[PDB]
């Protein structure tokens, strides 16, 4: 794995990142990455990237809901532990 | 989807 940090220029500002479940695997991943956004800006995380944790809080066998609100919870620093294939 |  490795590590994305992400900063909100305000605590509402979204990252502009989809996530997604999937039936057959248990994990949360990017489906895509909006343009002009947060993350696009940074340009590390790519489709398919498995978000593994959120500033610390394990997301391995967690749900993009949980992430939303993680992400929400963060001031400004939003701290991702990332595995792509 | 969930947009964050």
């Amino acid at each position: 794995s490795f590590h994305v940090i992400l900063n909100k220029s305000s605590p509402e500002e979204q990252l502009g990142i989809k996530l997604v479940r999937r039936v057959d695997e248990p994990g949360v991943f990017i489906f895509n990455v909006l343009n002009g956004g947060v993350a696009d800006r940074h340009g590390q995380l790519e489709e398919n990237d498995r978000v593994l944790a959120i500033n610390g809080h394990d997301l391995r066998f967690g749900s993009p809901e949980s992430a939303a609100h993680l992400i929400q919870a963060s001031e400004r620093r939003v701290h991702l532990v990332v595995s792509r294939q | 989807v969930t947009l964050v």
